[PDB]
């Protein structure tokens, strides 16, 4: 819902890759991370992350902060299927709840708690 | 915005 990666990569190839990568790496989950629509915030050098399933949403959060080189004062929010995910969840749990039909998990990031 | 490869995150 406003992911460029979906625009550029048709659904059947996506699903194919998601299936394969989950088979190959069942203790990891595949995540796509893009700036939210209308977000005013530093770029992420990379978009595709293969994340250990036991890493928490908090740890992945602080990981992404670091990659953006945010300053301490700078804010960052995650959105997944129109909710903010809880920091205590594991990326594995978040993936099982939220992955789309292409077997990827999509996370939108932004500077503001405003979304739509 | 680079989408060439998957970043293997350390456990």
């Amino acid at each position: 819902m406003g992911f460029v990666y979906k625009e550029e990569h048709p659904f059947e190839k996506r699903r194919s890759e998601g299936e394969k990568i989950r088979k190959k790496y069942p203790d990891r989950v595949p995540v796509i991370v893009e700036k939210a629509p209308k977000a005013r915030i530093g770029d992420l050098d990379k978009k595709k992350y293969l994340v250990p399933s036991d890493l928490t949403v908090g740890q992945f959060y602080f990981l992404i902060r670091k990659r953006i080189h945010l300053r301490a004062e700078d804010a960052l929010f995650f959105f997944v299927n129109n909710v903010i995910p809880p920091t205590s969840a594991t990326m594995g749990q978040l993936y099982q709840e939220h992955h789309e039909e292409d077997f990827f998990l999509y996370i939108a990031y932004s500077d503001e708690s405003v979304y739509g | 915005s680079d989408d060439d490869f998957w970043v293997r995150v350390a456990p």
